[PDB]
């Protein structure tokens, strides 16, 4: 382990700190610096035009704490080249090219508390590609092209602080994410997709609310204000919330298009009952063969559809029986078991509703 | 001055890994009860048990989430205790993890979800559950456990497993979990929070034709424009059906106006317009006869 | 005409100026507003997260002359949108969604003295989209994923100030660019992809260079330093000149990679004369049938390979034969008026070689 | 003293809507004749013409770039003129727009390049230029007609339309341009520059094996690795061949070392190696015998 102290030919490397540091930010390098002493605690590349990093860049360093890529023009990463750095607390790649993240990409990283991806192209992150890094304080995914997120390894961060994904397209955040998750002081879903938010006690403690003569502080900042929110009663307990007026506004229901989100009364949020439009009346088809049965059902919001077998208690993916999306029902192998009276149910915030089809064989 | 006595006592229990479970334990007497929870010869402590008094005061409730196994497998006691007496229970939790779940073991197949009612209405809390053998539903709301019994009163458990809670109170707002039992354990449901909102009541019109399905005669060959309003509070979705066809698909229903625009038809069928809405359907007769 | 003077809901108009103006900055909208007086001369809708910009909106504006959407969330505008606004003088799409610049979008734009496009996605632009605006003074390209621009739509434009393509993709600039451009004082290429520059008397006038006790102004700024230069002859023009070092690096030859393009001497910028790799020495089909004839040369740079008819001055694309872009031959119908002795030349910079084929049919 | 005297006159010339022409008058006399341009009767003056004096002092050169059709089309003037005498010369220019040109119109199908030649050294500028008839080429170097003439001088052109300047000094470095000329008319190639660098002198060493291929013997159905390196400045690209068949693309020639693996070759074939550099080329055999 004993050696000299190398530097690379353009940077400057300082032993000033204990934490032996190399600089080379701002020299114009297109790519890594093949020489760089591999005790290097402190590494900064930023503000750089490296467009590549291979694996024989960051390899065999096992002191790096900081790593600065940010502001360069990479838009690849060699599967693995961080996977040498066990040590590595912080790592800035913003302001790349980076259009995905690899599942092998952070595959080494453990002892993270930032991933800093803002300010990339990304449209995708691989689904498996977090899982590596559990430890995370903080993920930043601003400023991308981001439809949804692996959420389960979200989830799966206690340690997390903030969560940036504002100015991204993402649709929608499940309801479960944040439920065990603890220790989180802000996230900021600005400049999104998404129509509604789920319920929440961090972000019911987002508000800041008190009697006259007492001050209630806050201890989760949140900021939605800028997506397309379908206003409706599954909003109401957000509007409920004492809160400062980000601006955010209404998208739908049409009635409410334009509508600021904090100007409009709690009785004026407004979801409404399922009405089953279409139904299969009687069916009649032998045993053994495909089998399909038509529910369809509407309201605000798009109610869920389900069924009931004749006396008896719910369908659902089986061996027996498959059910998708859009309500269709599909009996692979029909069964005299199988017949008599099916009941479809539409179920909504507001309320159920239901029919019946017949089904013979 | 009157020793306690148990008027409720838990069960043994067995639940899932990151499930929960509940012992419910409440006690009359003069002094009122004092209720200790032990885990072994202790009163139990830890970031994952909260035990929840009853509004009564008889008693508490022992709820532990989520569940951790082999940490929280053990004997557990309640105690009631007061000035003259002292009295004790003891049940037995069993935690298998997710990989040792037996086929049978209560699984919920659908859970509650959000619902928002007008005060002083019906709402309904749906649940469906299924094992070997046909699970029991019982509700808990906000940690503790609904009382569903058939003496007369507001909250009843319908033979589905949906609870039904009418004419809804304030009070009746809050979190509801819904709980599958059966011999190989016990499995809750994923929570779900019902909203109460105040009461607005709106003039509800029922579905009536403003322009009705025109009979129209048109030799072989033509093609016609039927024109069919409706109206109403909610305004009706209109659609077209010959027989039981439906002419529309779901994702288009136009809600104030359908026009039926027939194709070289040269055989004779009666049509059916149909105004739909949440206040019930109403159908009208179009005939188009070929000569 | 004559009519009163109608205002956003939710913005503020000012009849201050003569000019009327409509501010709609930072009102959170999440589309452009209905009612806008078609009078409005200042449009300021920025800071807004608007996705989609209509036919409808922009329609039916004459005195509009300032229309800022920067800081949008814009991916889409429906074509002719902007076709209402003869007297735009200056439009700011940037910072925006957009991926693509489609060849209606900006047709109905003249006088437009400024088009803003930068920080957005777009990675491909329309052959005819910049024909609409020849008046350009300044069109800003920066921060974009843009490979090429139609060039040949850029030199129609005479009297363009500054071009802003820095922070792209841009494989290379076209040599006779420039010539018909005047009154030009900037050009930005900096962190870009191209390997070498073509010269111009504008960029012979982009160096300050004088005696001790002198100082020259530079009437042109130009900016490079962000590319992988490719260090040979071709840019000695520019290396000969005396001009800040703004540490642009030489990513090949190999021997200069990593070497900064100042600190080389002029003597060590060196390209290759062309030798030839590979030929087909005799070749015997008869008339009228496919032929194909093989010559390959190789050097620094990349020689440039032409044919020579037996006893003639040179081929082409035409209806008797076709070149390619690898240098093979394609005679489609061939003749006895073919028959001879075929030379194929290769050019450089450097110099030239030749070799010699022989067709009998 | 002596009344001017016109050594060299313009002629007719017929240029395409964007290209240049130009007009060569010289003259001597006793003073310096003052050479004059003029577009009818008076002096020609406009952004695009530009007038060019020799080097000699004896004339000068009227560029037009570019042609505006028809503006410029009109008689030209060339007037030579001192203090016992004034002289005149007339041309006519003709500018066709670009749909007008007719087939056979001077076309170059080949233009200068940019050229970089060490001093003293032998630089060539290359033309080609088709048309009916077959148009004849001449240069212009910084917008003035370069010297061919086979009097004994450096500067030479050559059977094809390409120059050739030997010995380059550093005032042959500028811009260059290629003119076809015919009966139809002229036509200007697009310049190119020739920039001259100082010399600097290498060793060369023409290409020699440092390790031949070596003849091997395996029976057939085998595989062997044969070793062909080849040294020299230039290092010589290294390709393998079989009779006229190249065994490597050219996109991948190894610069240093090509080996040659056989799969499977159970018939007899005599196998070439080949080194390739601008120093000249060099061969060397193995030979592979299947028995
Ligand atoms: C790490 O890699 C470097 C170069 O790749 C090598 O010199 C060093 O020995 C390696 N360290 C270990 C522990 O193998
Ligand atoms: C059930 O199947 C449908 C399609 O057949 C699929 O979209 C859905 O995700 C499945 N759900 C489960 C829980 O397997
Ligand atoms: C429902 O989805 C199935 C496939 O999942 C498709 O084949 C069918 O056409 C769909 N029907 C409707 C009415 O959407
Ligand atoms: C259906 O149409 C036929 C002829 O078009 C008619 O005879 C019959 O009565 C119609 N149905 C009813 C229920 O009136
Ligand atoms: C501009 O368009 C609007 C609506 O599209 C219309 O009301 C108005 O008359 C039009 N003005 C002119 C001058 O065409
Ligand atoms: C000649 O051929 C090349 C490719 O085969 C093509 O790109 C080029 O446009 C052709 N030239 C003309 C004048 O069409
Ligand atoms: C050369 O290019 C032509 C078309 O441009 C193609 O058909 C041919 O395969 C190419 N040959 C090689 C060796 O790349
Ligand atoms: C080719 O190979 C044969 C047999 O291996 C040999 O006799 C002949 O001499 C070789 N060719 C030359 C030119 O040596
Ligand atoms: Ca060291
Ligand atoms: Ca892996
Ligand atoms: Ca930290
Ligand atoms: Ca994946
Ligand atoms: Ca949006
Ligand atoms: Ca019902
Ligand atoms: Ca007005
Ligand atoms: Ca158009
Ligand atoms: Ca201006
Ligand atoms: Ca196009
Ligand atoms: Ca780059
Ligand atoms: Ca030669
Ligand atoms: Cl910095
Ligand atoms: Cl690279
Ligand atoms: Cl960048
Ligand atoms: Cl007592
Ligand atoms: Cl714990
Ligand atoms: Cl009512
Ligand atoms: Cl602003
Ligand atoms: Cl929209
Ligand atoms: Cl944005
Ligand atoms: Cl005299
Ligand atoms: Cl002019
Ligand atoms: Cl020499
Ligand atoms: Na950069
Ligand atoms: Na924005």
């Amino acid at each position: 382990p004993g050696d000299p102290q190398i530097c690379p030919k353009r940077c400057v490397c300082q032993i000033l700190s204990p934490n032996l540091a190399t600089l080379c930010a701002k020299k114009g390098l297109l790519f890594v610096p093949p020489n760089i002493d591999r005790r290097t605690v402190e590494l900064r590349l930023a503000d750089n035009f490296v467009t590549n990093i291979k694996r024989k860049d960051f390899a065999n360093m096992t002191s790096l704490v900081d790593l600065t890529l940010s502001r360069n023009t990479i838009s690849f990463i060699t599967p693995h080249a961080f996977a040498d750095l066990r040590n590595l607390r912080a790592l800035h790649l913003n302001s790349n090219r980076l259009t995905k993240i690899t599942n092998d990409m952070f595959s080494g990283l453990s002892n993270l508390h930032h991933l800093i991806l803002n300010n990339n192209q990304l449209t995708l992150i691989s689904s498996t590609a977090f899982d590596d890094v559990f430890a995370l304080e903080e993920l930043d995914l601003s400023y991308n092209n981001l439809e949804t997120i692996p959420w389960d390894a979200v989830e799966k961060m206690v340690s997390l602080h903030t969560l940036s994904l504002d100015h991204n397209m993402i649709d929608n955040i499940p309801k479960g994410t944040f439920s065990h998750l603890h220790k989180m002081t802000r996230l900021d879903v600005t400049s999104n997709k998404l129509q509604k938010l789920p319920p929440d006690p961090l972000f019911q403690r987002a508000q800041v609310l008190a009697t006259s003569g007492i001050i209630s502080p806050s201890t989760f900042a949140l900021s939605f204000g800028g997506n397309p929110l379908h206003c409706n009663c599954e909003l109401l307990w957000l509007r409920r919330l004492s809160r400062e007026d980000d601006l955010e506004t209404c998208a739908s229901p049409p009635l409410l298009t334009g509508r600021y989100f904090w100007s409009i009364p709690e009785e004026e949020f407004l979801c409404e009952p399922p009405l089953i439009t279409r139904h299969t009346h009687e069916m009649r088809v032998l045993e053994g063969q495909r089998a399909t049965l038509r529910c369809k059902a509407r309201g605000d919001p798009e109610p869920a559809i389900h069924w009931i077998s004749p006396e008896g208690k719910l369908i659902s993916n089986a061996t027996r029986s498959l059910v998708y999306d859009n309500g269709t029902l599909d009996i692979l192998i029909t069964t005299v078991k199988d017949t008599g009276a099916f009941t479809c149910i539409a179920s909504n915030p507001a309320g159920e509703a239901t029919q019946i089809v017949d089904l013979h064989i | 001055e009157t020793p306690p006595r148990f008027t409720r006592t838990p069960v043994d229990q067995t639940g899932v890994s990151g499930g929960v479970a509940s012992f419910i334990c409440q006690a009359t007497g003069d002094p009122r009860p004092k209720i200790v929870w032990n885990k072994k010869g202790k009163k139990v402590s830890n970031q994952r048990f909260e035990v929840i008094e009853f509004d009564d005061g008889s008693g508490s409730v022992l709820r532990i989430q989520p569940l951790r196994t082999p940490r929280d497998e053990a004997i557990y006691e309640c105690v009631a205790s007061n000035n003259v007496g002292e009295i004790s229970v003891s049940t037995r939790l069993t935690v298998l993890r997710e990989d040792q779940i037996p086929r049978g073991f209560p699984t919920i197949d659908m859970g509650p979800q959000l619902k928002v009612v007008e005060r002083t209405r019906t709402a309904t809390m749906l649940c469906a559950a299924s094992g070997n053998p046909d699970p029991e539903i019982t509700w808990f709301k906000d940690f503790l456990p609904v009382d569903t019994s058939n003496n007369n009163g507001r909250i009843k458990q319908l033979r589905s497993g949906a609870l039904q809670i009418e004419q809804s109170e304030e009070s009746d707002q809050g979190k509801y979990e819904c709980v599958a039992t059966n011999s190989a354990g016990t499995r809750y449901s994923a929570p779900a929070n019902l909203y109460v909102r105040e009461l607005r009541e709106v003039r509800r019109v029922p579905p009536r034709f403003s322009i009705p399905p025109t009979n129209h005669e048109i030799m072989p060959g033509g093609s016609v424009n039927i024109t069919c309003v409706a109206v109403g509070s909610p305004m009706p979705y209109v659609k077209w059906m010959l027989g039981a066809e439906d002419l529309t698909p779901e994702d288009d229903m136009p809600i104030g106006r359908n026009v039926l625009e027939l194709n070289d038809v040269r055989q004779s069928a009666n049509y059916t317009c149909v105004a739909m809405s949440t206040l019930g359907v109403i159908e009208a007769i179009a005939q188009i006869t070929v000569k």
